[PDB]
This record gives structure tokens, sequence and C-alpha cells, in this order.
């Protein structure tokens, strides 16, 4: 999975901004959120979210769902590193295991339960 | 700041919803 954010910002600039934001707001985790390719679903105004780390993935679904506003034909799934994170995982734990080398966590969303479908 | 945070109200709801 590829993110547009990674294509628009060079690695060394992401990494330094990531290190800074983790040291300045350690109770949150920096999360890049983008729509998966081929997803037929609503768009999100912003990509960069600072998220309370003790928030579960299920609760993050709630927060993202609200800002998307799902329609009757919709469903909502999260992908991190080609993997649907368990609704029971905390954002902190998810960050721990899956944050990239720029200290950002990258999450894609879709109306299909397979990334890129 | 350049980062988006959810409002107080949104997060408190989420602390309940799941």
């Amino acid at each position: 999975m590829k993110f547009v954010y990674k294509e628009e910002h060079p690695f060394e600039k992401r990494r330094s901004e990531g290190e800074k934001i983790r040291k300045k707001y350690p109770d949150r985790v920096p999360v890049i959120v983008e729509k998966a390719p081929k997803a037929r679903i609503g768009d999100l105004d912003k990509k960069k979210y600072l998220v309370p780390s003790d928030l579960t993935v299920g609760q993050f679904y709630f927060l993202i769902r609200k800002r998307i506003h799902l329609r009757a034909e919709d469903a909502l799934f999260f992908f991190v590193n080609n993997v649907i994170p368990p609704t029971s995982a905390t954002m902190g734990q998810l960050y721990q295991e899956h944050h990239e080398e720029d200290f950002f966590l990258y999450i894609a969303y879709s109306d299909e339960s397979v990334y890129g479908l | 700041d350049d980062w988006t945070e959810f409002s107080s109200e949104e997060i408190r709801e989420a602390r309940q919803a799941a």
C-alpha cells in the first residue's frame, strides 16, 4: 500500500516532523489517514490526525465514520500495512507495532474489506 | 497547529461508543 502523503513529502522531512510531534505530544500518536485505491466512499477533509493513544481502533472507527458520514450503501474498514487492525487494539499498540521509520502511523480506509478492492 | 485533533465532544462520545 502506497500513500499520497509519502509521495508529497520527502522521507527526511516526515521523520523529523514525526520525531518532534512524538516528543511534544507523547500522549497522542501521529496518524496519516487516506482513502484506499478504488474505494467508493466519502472523502475526508484532512489527512493528518493527532490521536489519543489509549483510544481503541473501534473508537477510531466511530470518530472517522462521523467525519465521513456513511451512506446506506457503505461500509467502513481500516488497513494498516495491508492488514485490518482488530477493533480491540489501542491506537498506541497499533502505533507501537506498525509505525513507520518516520514515526508516523499510516492508515487507509475503504468500503471494501480488502485493500484496493 | 498543522495537525487535526478531534474536538472534546467527539472524543468523549468515542470513549462511550466502543
